[PDB]
């Protein structure tokens, strides 16, 4: 049941890096304290996405064995997993890091900004769906690492090296599932199942981003999202 | 080099 010393080192690295930085309270505070129409919704989206890129690059760099991959493979995993890792981090903030009742207010403001709801409703539905699994901080951080270290990506040259990197993380997650949800043997499969919904967001991310454009993304965001 | 490469390769 218990994590061995090697598994503890992997988990310490992931947990320390995941919780090192926090999304500034003032970015989320602008939504309720300042005018929030389509234009402000677009600008705040850009600031938040920029924060995700800054956090996830730092996190990805501290992933056990990530630096055993060549620079081109490192970039491919970063770009390949970006959308999925962003939604997982947003889901954790939305579900567990906001003041009581603020998640409903932030949802209200986005739904009333003017931006098309085509991709907004499935995003909030995803947050609600993962929110019912009552995930721990460990589970969110490990799922994020597992998403990044996916050997399935369109672009990855050394798939077997990535598979070997992801394997011990899946093992840690399986152990954590057994320790905290012993009554539910399918908990591990349920967690992983929620990643298929993220893959669809990733697959259609260019159309989704298009739907959020107000009459323009920053250079860093254009690079990570291929837009 | 790209912005992503500059950030990824920046020594920790
Ligand atoms: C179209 O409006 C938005 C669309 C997505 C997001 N975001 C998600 C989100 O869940 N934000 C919440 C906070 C608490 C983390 C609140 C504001 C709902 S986001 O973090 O800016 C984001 C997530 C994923 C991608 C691929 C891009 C951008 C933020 C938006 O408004 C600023």
């Amino acid at each position: 049941m218990e994590l061995t010393p090697d598994q503890q080192t992997l988990l310490h690295f992931i947990m320390d890096s995941y919780n090192k930085q926090r999304m500034p309270q003032e970015i989320t505070n602008k939504i309720l304290k300042e005018a929030f129409s389509a234009e402000e919704n677009f600008l705040i989206l850009t600031e938040m996405a920029t924060n995700h890129v800054q956090v996830l690059v730092e996190f990805t760099k501290k992933l056990p064995g990530f630096q055993t991959l060549d620079h081109e493979d490192q970039i491919a995993l970063l770009k390949g997993s970006a959308v999925e890792a962003m939604f997982l981090r947003s889901a954790e903030i939305f579900n567990k890091k906001l003041p009581s009742g603020h998640s409903d207010l932030l949802e209200a403001r986005i739904r009333n900004s003017g931006i098309s709801d085509e991709y907004i409703t499935p995003m909030f539905s995803f947050y609600k769906s993962i929110g019912e699994l009552k995930m721990t901080q460990e589970e969110y951080a490990l799922l994020t690492a597992i998403v990044i270290l996916s050997p399935d990506r369109q672009y990855i040259k050394d798939r077997e090296a990535v598979e070997k990197l992801q394997e011990p993380l899946l093992d840690v997650l399986q152990k954590l599932c057994k320790i905290h949800q012993p009554e539910n043997p399918q908990h591990f499969a349920c967690l992983l199942g929620r990643l298929t919904e993220l893959r669809t967001f990733n697959h259609h991310h260019a159309e989704m981003l298009m739907s959020w454009r107000v009459n323009k993304f920053t250079p860093l965001l254009c690079e990570i999202w291929d837009v | 080099p790209s912005l992503l490469k500059k950030l990824l390769l920046a020594p920790a």
